[PDB]
RNA sequence: UUGACGGAAGGGCACCACCAGGAGUGGAGCCUGCGGCUUAAUUUGACCAACACGGGGAAACUUACCAGGUCCAGACAUAGUAGACUGAGAGCUCUUUCUAUGGGUGGUGGUGCAUGGCCGUUCUUAGUUGGUAUUUGUCUGGUUAAUUCCGUUAACGAACGAGACCUCAGCCUGCUAACUAGCUAUGCGGAGGUUCCCUUCGCGGCCAGCUUCUUAGAGGGACUACGGCCUUUUAGGCCGCGGAAGUUUGAGGCAAUAACAGGUCUGUGAUGCCCUUAGAUGUUCUGGGCCGCACGCGCGCUACACUGAUGUAUUCAACGAGCUUAUAGCCUUGGCCGACAGGCCCGGGUAAUCUUUGAAAUUUCAUCGUGAUGGGGAUAGAUCAUUGCAAUUGUUGGUCUUCAACGAGGAAUUCCUAGUAAGCGCGAGUCAUCAGCUCGCGUUGACUACGUCCCUGCCCUUUGUACACACC
RNA sequence: AGGCUGAUAACCUA
């Protein structure tokens, strides 16, 4: 899945900014309701995180629910290059 | 603005979908139900679970994740919806909790006969009028069969079933296929309305003892 | 058919056993008594019990019945024989 | 000074709806406000009839599902602030309260 | 890719619970297939009286 | 010994049995489902308890089938290094600026004889089971819709089913109370008749009054209560007054034990194993097919006319459903344009508020006149409009024309006991468009019976049995 | 060819 580096940052930025994300299982959807990135690229990128245990996945009624994990926060900070004192919105 | 017919249906669909999302997210935390208390300026969601310490997480981390994802998914205004965990007062009278309790025993490896009697014995000790556990599927042989564990009082027909019977159905995904768990608990008449229904059984007639004064 | 079940017959006998003094030969008065001296969940069940008990009160007037134990009536019989 | 304020209550549970209506009428009779209602609109019976079988085999049996909506309308002749005080009381679950200034 | 119009017809609508396109109940905006609705009817608030 | 079975017996029972009947179906045309045939494909499941069933009314999508073109929507881990064509420039060059290995994932792929769940059926009957081989309890008899009860009694005392129960309908001039429901009175106004008065219609009044009519909460009401007779002191039954109601008042919902290799893997991010996974059974795009027509069958629709068709006049329902407001996506009033179909404009309604001032059969007058006729409307030509990206293999709706069988249906066979059958239309589901279907609703409104075990079955007892895969 | 039967034979109809 070749996600543009600009779109990849937006997903990681949003995911790190808020420790949760969701998506409708609709690959045709043009834009994610919370991110400019296309809906498909959100679903596939967080599939990569699910395989590396950076997120925890739930599915129900045609919707994905992803939750950041401790390792995911560790990874995203290095990728986004942010101060170690910043944490997702769910940890405050 | 939408008509009353669609608004009530939309409220029912939100409750049904929220329960399913929590039924899977909190499967191994004793999730037993939810109550949606919509009020002005705030909608309160009360999560019932036998083990609340695992639903809240460390310092309430998990309950905040559930609140955040629920608010975004269901188009709620930020800081306008709250989730509160709560404990089931009598875990042995909740069929949904016993069905999930039986589920994890079977997954762990406990024998079906022993696991089903542990639930059946626990429910009757908790003050139930009766209980019935049914397990169906490929137990040991290739061909499927049903085992029924029954104890005490039980009813099947009529209106009272809706008030006096607490039933749940769950699927156990074992290595040879799927087992079906059915827990059916008959409650006892509780005038206070907490342990069981306050209305008595239709055919139960009580004669007051006469007084000698 | 109009056969009364065990629920109606059993309850009626119990009422007449311990409230025979209160009961009367009138259906309308008897069904107001059942509200006072018993907890009958439904109105239809209360009417059938009141109607059958009123039937049993008429039975007792003519003589003794099988399943009803009236102590004061029993004492009268014992004095008669003795 | 005095305005006709309309309060609309909707619910699936009759007992809860009737309980809240009595609490509002009785809560307004304490302030000696003129009260019109409660007016009970005809019950809306949503109905879904569906095949019981998940497949098409067997006798064609049907489930008739009904979701009843009960609606009450109460008119209070008073100022908005006073009405806001009466309705501010905690309402029973599932009863939807809606306060509007009657257009008359 | 996905160019064909999907503004009307069965292909546009799917079950909100399971995603299946068949036997959708559109009345009152339920948007559930008939099988999923029967399973979730009690939770939604629908009841059998007669 | 238990079951099952019997062209064994006894008792009882059911319009998915019959009797007495009504409407029919089976015959015609057509609609739709199934088989067969044909086909590139005409995807497929199912054979009382399959066959207008899979909510399966498929133009695309649906879609599983057929002819072709794309795309990766192959996580994670390890090691390695403007032209030609075409249905369409879809892809491929030009120009401008990944590959193995494992391990996954998807699949309406297979197996419902590996499964869960759900549903159907045995089975609409009254049946089933503990405690103290199997049996008793759980019964000779009476009684009941009922293993319902009265009694009998080596059983006693209990658990389920039945009943109770819950929903709708039927009574309330009594309660609560209504500018989103009305009535009565009054005031003003219009019209008619004789200024008052009378008849009728319109409008107004949160200070006319009120709740009969409407709505919906709470209650009441039937218990066979009362009378006669029959039954054992019983349980109960028949008839009758009164009563809204005297079949458990009517109709439903729920509904035991034990089962079936019943249906569904094509409802499901229910699911085991198996198959396939980039010249894919994944996915998407274009086109075709699912509808293809010597024939057999099932559910139906329309008919064969005068108890009618046609043309007038006239006139009364109930259940229900409805929008993103973008110029406007839903239900649509009113005005205008048009023969119709339909179009334009101003609007109402997220609804007891607006559509809704809301049907048909029927009633009424006239024409037709026993002639396949003005019965019937299949088949077919021409043409117009609407839905849609797209209408051809006619989507549907109009106009004129065309004007088939069919004259009441063989053997056989279905449903039904009262606001029922039948007739009559309406809403809802499906739905951009499409109803001969289904689920409900009201309108008109009967014949016959109040039985029986003859046929088809069912329950209980006795009895026979070489059957137990249980008389297939 | 149809009907009768769960199905075949027999039987009945066209
Ligand atoms: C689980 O426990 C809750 C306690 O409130 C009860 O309401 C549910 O019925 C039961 O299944
Ligand atoms: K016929
Ligand atoms: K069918
Ligand atoms: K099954
Ligand atoms: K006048
Ligand atoms: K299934
Ligand atoms: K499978
Ligand atoms: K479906
Ligand atoms: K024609
Ligand atoms: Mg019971
Ligand atoms: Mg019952
Ligand atoms: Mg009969
Ligand atoms: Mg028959
Ligand atoms: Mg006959
Ligand atoms: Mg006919
Ligand atoms: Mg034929
Ligand atoms: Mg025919
Ligand atoms: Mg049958
Ligand atoms: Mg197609
Ligand atoms: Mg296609
Ligand atoms: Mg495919
Ligand atoms: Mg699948
Ligand atoms: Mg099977
Ligand atoms: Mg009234
Ligand atoms: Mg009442
Ligand atoms: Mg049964
Ligand atoms: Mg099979
Ligand atoms: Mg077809
Ligand atoms: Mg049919
Ligand atoms: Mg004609
Ligand atoms: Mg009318
Ligand atoms: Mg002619
Ligand atoms: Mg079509
Ligand atoms: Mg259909
Ligand atoms: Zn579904």
């Amino acid at each position: 899945m070749i996600i543009p580096e600009k779109n990849r940052r937006e997903i990681s930025k949003y995911l790190f900014q808020e420790g949760v994300c969701f998506a409708k299982k609709d690959y045709n959807l043009a834009k994610h309701p919370n991110i400019d990135v296309p809906n498909l690229q959100v679903i596939k990128l967080m599939q990569s995180f699910k395989s590396k245990e950076y997120v925890r996945e739930t599915f129900a009624w045609m919707h994905y629910y992803w939750y950041l994990t401790n390792d995911g926060i560790e990874f995203l900070r290095t990728y986004l290059n942010l101060p170690s004192e910043i944490v997702p919105a769910t940890l405050k | 603005q939408m008509s009353k017919k669609r608004k009530f249906v939309a409220d029912g669909v939100f409750f049904a979908e929220l329960n399913e999302v929590l039924t899977r997210e909190l499967a191994e935390d004793g999730y037993s139900g939810v109550e949606v208390r919509v009020t002005p300026m705030r909608t309160e969601i009360i999560i019932r679970a036998t083990r609340t310490q695992n639903v809240l997480g460390d310092k309430g981390r998990r309950i905040r994740e559930l609140t955040s994802v629920v608010q975004k998914r269901f188009n709620f205004d930020e800081n306008t919806v709250e989730l509160y965990a709560e404990k089931v007062n009598n875990r042995g009278l909740c069929a949904i909790a016993q069905a999930e309790s039986l589920r994890y025993k079977l997954l762990g490896g406990l024998a079906v006969r022993r696991a089903c009697y542990g639930v059946l014995r626990f429910i009757m000790e908790s003050g139930a009028k009766g209980c019935e556990v049914i397990v169906s599927g490929k137990l040991r042989a290739q061909r499927a069969k049903s085992m029924k564990f029954k104890d005490g009082y039980m009813i099947s027909s009529g209106q009272p079933v809706k008030e006096y019977i607490d039933s749940a159905v769950r699927h156990v995904l074992l290595r040879q296929g799927v087992l079906g768990i059915k827990v059916k608990i008959m409650l006892d008449w509780d005038p206070k309305g907490k342990q069981g229904p306050t209305t008595p059984l239709p055919d139960l007639v009580t004669i007051h003892p006469p007084k000698e004064e | 058919g109009r056969v009364r079940t065990k629920t109606v017959k059993k309850s009626s006998r119990q009422v007449i056993e311990r409230y025979y003094s209160k009961m009367t030969l009138d259906f309308h008065t008897n069904k107001k008594i059942l509200e006072e001296v018993a907890i009958i969940p439904s109105k239809r069940l209360r009417n059938k019990i009141a109607g059958f008990s009123t039937h049993l009160m008429k039975r007792i007037q003519k003589g003794p019945v099988r399943g009803i134990s009236l102590k004061l009536q029993e004492e009268e019989r014992e004095r008669r024989m003795d | 000074m005095i305005h006709k304020i309309r309060i609309t209550l909707s619910s699936k549970n009759v007992k809860n709806l009737e309980k809240v209506c009595a609490d509002l009428v009785r809560g307004a009779k304490d302030k000696r406000l003129r009260v019109k209602g409660p007016v009970r609109m005809p019950t809306k019976v949503l109905n879904i009839t569906t095949r019981k079988s998940p497949c098409g085999e067997g006798t064609n049996t049907w489930d008739r599902f009904e979701l009843r909506v009960h609606k009450r309308v109460i008119d209070l002749f008073s100022s908005p602030d006073v009405v806001k005080q009466i309705t501010s009381i905690t309402i029973e679950p599932g009863v939807e309260v809606e306060v509007t200034i009657a257009e008359s | 890719w996905n160019a064909h119009p999907k503004n009307y017809g069965p292909g546009s609508r799917t079950c909100r619970v399971c995603g299946n396109p068949h036997a959708i109940i559109r009345k009152y905006g339920l948007m559930c297939c008939r099988q999923c609705f029967r399973s979730n009817a009690k939770e939604i608030g629908f009841i059998k009286y007669r």
